């Protein structure tokens, strides 16, 4: 479902962003909350005001999770099992919200890395985020 | 769709800077690559078999310019999107049989292209405003399906 | 939504035979099991942790009966679905924050329950008619989101 | 993403339907064409009238493909590669249509096997059809 070319595109793009990933996670969340206000209802405990320390810190966690996924493209269910438990069993996040965050991740990457964000890379990253979303919204105990 | 004065300004400020010759073709091209089933509707457009073929496709570029102009029509008619797009809604439904979900996809791809072109200028605030626009256009084009 | 006289008869013929005490609770129960994120909206309903817990849940059964009655209201008001469901559309959007996609899901689950209950009587022709109904109800409940 | 319980539910249900699978494939197609008329535009070469031999024959092929999938739940991309080539590269079927057919497959099974079609089995079958749909709509050469 992810092609060999997809995996190459994902790994290469993710390596290029390097240590900026954490920041981009924060920005993507900010974009998601601003563009799609209903997503904020999952974070009532968060200060969601500009410059939020909670959002910045959480963005780092999201980025780290995606970094883990990049290292395990052939076994996402195994690698992200704990995150599936959280998002599927405990948080019970509507799959629609994953589409919204994935879109804002693409937007964030396009904003920062125009040379890297080719149509082919765009396509591979969308499939990457979709694959991760499916795992986190699935109950597979 | 209702945009506040602030949201309208954020949209208009960016839109005036848009390359009208390139952005629409890039949006359409990316739609055809990222969501490749959309290629089904474009048999008369010639080679779409590779990303490079799609992005160098002259007809995709020309049609993209028309799509972008149609978005520009929506921006000038935000309070009457259903009326502006009723004829186009009829076309996409009755003649073309395009599933409405794809209208949302093109809207989001256009957003990605705007982000690509404007970088840091495409702020979260500017994006939020544009999401209201593209959702409005997608809803308007889907109106005659119901 | 417009149903032909024939489609209306197929719908009404089956609907009169529906167990109004069970079908709605079974539809809601199956929604909560097949699409388990929908459970998020039902914290006050108690145990939903297993299929058996969901299907034996008294509140799910009682609420399901109300949902089924609301579908019955739609069947009696097919030419004014938006007006019939405007208050409910407001509730699901502003108070409950239910994503509109889920309305389509419940509609299709109800269809599955009707199929389950009626077997061969739930013909492809009867189904086609019911799909128009459930799509209409889902569209009507989504109206105040736009 | 498919749970161990899902796989058990899928295998058991599919074995119970046995030789009726082919017929059910035909019925599911008929249901799809009648309920969702836009799906018919993929089959302009087909006679889609009542009792169609083409629909019956094609239903058998669809059923056989699903039977193959049941035998390869842990490697659907490998097992269904040729069908991905057909549906993704050549036919370019909109993913929406897979959701419509999957729904009508569920309806067909519910119509014929009420004892088998429990809420848990219903859930597993929906995930099964979704997994197959993802493979057939993905380009993974
Ligand atoms: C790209 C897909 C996503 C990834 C990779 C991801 C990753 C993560 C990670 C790593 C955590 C922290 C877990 C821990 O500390 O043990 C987390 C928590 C959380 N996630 Fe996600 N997530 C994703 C999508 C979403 C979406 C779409 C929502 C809903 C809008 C959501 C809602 C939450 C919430 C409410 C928490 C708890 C935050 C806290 O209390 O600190 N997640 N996620
Ligand atoms: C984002 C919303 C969209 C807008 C504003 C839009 C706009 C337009 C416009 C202005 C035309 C030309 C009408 C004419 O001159 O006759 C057109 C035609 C067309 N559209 Fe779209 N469109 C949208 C979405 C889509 C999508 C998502 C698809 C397919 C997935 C699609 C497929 C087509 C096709 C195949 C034609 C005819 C092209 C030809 O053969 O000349 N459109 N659209
Ligand atoms: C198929 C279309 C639907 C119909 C016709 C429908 C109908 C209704 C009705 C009649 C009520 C009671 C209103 C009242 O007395 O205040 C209600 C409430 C509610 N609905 Fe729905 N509904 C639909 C879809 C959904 C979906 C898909 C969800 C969640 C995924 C949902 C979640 C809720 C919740 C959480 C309540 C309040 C329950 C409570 O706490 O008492 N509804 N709906
Ligand atoms: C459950 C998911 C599906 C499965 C398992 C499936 C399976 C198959 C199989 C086995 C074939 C025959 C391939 C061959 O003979 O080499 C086929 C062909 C075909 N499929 Fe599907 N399919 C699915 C979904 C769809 C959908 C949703 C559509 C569009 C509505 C579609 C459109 C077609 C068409 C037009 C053909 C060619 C038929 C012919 O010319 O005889 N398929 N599919």
């Amino acid at each position: 479902v992810l092609s060999p070319a997809d995996k190459t595109n994902i790994k290469s793009t993710w390596d290029k962003i390097g240590g900026h990933a954490g920041d981009y996670g924060g920005e993507a969340l900010d974009r998601t909350f601003q563009s799609f206000p209903t997503t904020k209802t999952y974070f009532p405990h968060f200060d969601l005001s500009p410059g939020s320390a909670q959002v910045k810190a959480h963005g780092k966690k999201v980025a780290d999770a995606l970094t883990t996924a990049v290292a395990h493209l052939d076994d996402l269910p195994g690698a992200l099992s704990a995150l599936s438990d959280l998002h599927a069993y405990k948080l019970r996040v509507d799959p629609v919200n994953f589409k919204l965050l994935s879109h804002c991740l693409l937007v964030t990457l396009a904003c920062h890395h125009p040379t890297e964000f080719t149509p082919a890379v765009h396509a591979s990253l969308d499939k990457f985020f979709a694959a991760v979303s499916t795992v986190l919204t699935s109950k597979y105990r | 769709v209702h945009l506040t004065a602030e949201e309208k300004s954020l949209v208009s400020g960016l839109w005036g800077k848009v390359n009208v010759d390139e952005v629409g073709g890039e949006a359409l091209g990316r739609l055809l690559i990222v969501y490749p089933w959309t290629q089904r509707f474009f048999d008369s457009f010639g080679d779409l078999s590779t990303p490079d073929a799609v992005m160098s496709n002259a007809k995709v570029k020309a049609h993209g310019k028309k799509v972008l102009n149609s978005f520009s029509d929506g921006l000038k008619n935000l309070d009457n999107l259903k009326g502006t797009f009723a004829k186009l809604s009829e076309l996409h439904c009755d003649k073309l049989h395009v599933d409405p979900e794809n209208f949302k996809l093109l809207g989001n791809v256009l957003v990605c292209v705007l982000a690509h072109h404007f970088g840091k200028e495409f702020t979260p605030q500017v994006q939020a405003a544009y999401q209201k626009v593209v959702a409005g256009v997608a809803n308007a084009l889907a109106h005659k399906y119901h």
